[PDB]
């Protein structure tokens, strides 16, 4: 679902949102993002915090 | 600055343009005097297909 949602957000949502007569577009997904999933144990080992 | 940096020469775009939210290059041209503008547009559209 994530790849499809990213493709829709990147290539299909924006052109459709500016189509004449389209007021609001609700994406049933989410665009890609750089997710940094932190580990508290590893952060604690190196004396690091978020 | 020479202690913590390196420098190089590279090519880049002095002016970037986008059309309808996507990166684009604008091409300006005219139809040949004998022929119409519509024929030139159709031909260049067919060329873009290649």
């Amino acid at each position: 679902q994530d790849d499809i949602s990213d493709y829709v957000a990147a290539n299909m949502k924006d052109p459709i949102s500016r189509t004449s007569g389209v007021g609001d577009v609700q994406l049933f997904g989410s665009q890609y993002a750089m997710r940094i999933w932190m580990d508290p144990n590893k952060l604690n080992n190196f004396q690091l915090t978020p | 600055f020479s202690a913590f940096s390196t420098s190089r020469w590279e090519y880049g775009s002095p002016r970037l343009e986008r059309y309808n939210g996507l990166p684009s290059l604008e091409i300006l041209g005219q139809a040949a005097p004998g022929k119409s503008t519509g024929e030139a547009m159709a031909l260049m559209e067919e060329l873009a297909g290649k």
